């Protein structure tokens, strides 16, 4: 998903 | 990529990356804010870090290769950010072995509302  | 990391993971630790790893803690799975909750969230905060000094890089498709050497993960040469991703995914999914004798259920489906302030890499 997101960031990481 | 993502589904890689997946299966390093499993290997690496006997749990299913979803639902063990995904939405643990503060950092695991939707990374961002707040103090990690314990080491296992740690290890996800520095993986978020790791990915973000790769912003022309893309972890979550991008695959790479990697093989055994007996109980060693060996990440195999391809692109430079796939050699990247790699290291980072190789640190983690170790991370994560080390520290499954604090892994804590507790900390799965975390609420967002927990994890407030933003800490540096």
């Amino acid at each position: 998903v997101a960031r990481s | 990529s993502l589904l890689e990391f997946g299966k390093m993971i499993l290997e690496e630790t006997g749990k299913l990356a979803i639902p063990s790893y995904s939405s643990y803690g503060c950092y695991c799975g939707w990374g961002g804010k707040g103090t990690p909750k314990d080491a296992t969230d740690r290890c996800c905060f520095v993986h978020d870090c790791c990915y973000g000094n790769l912003p022309d890089c893309n972890p979550k498709s991008d695959r790479y290769k990697y093989k055994r050497v007996n109980g060693a993960i060996v990440c195999e040469k391809g692109t430079s950010c796939e050699n990247r991703i790699c290291e980072c995914d190789k640190a983690a999914a170790i991370c994560f072995r080390q520290n499954l004798n604090t892994y804590s259920k507790k900390y799965m489906l975390y609420p967002d509302f927990l994890c407030k302030g933003e800490l540096k890499c």
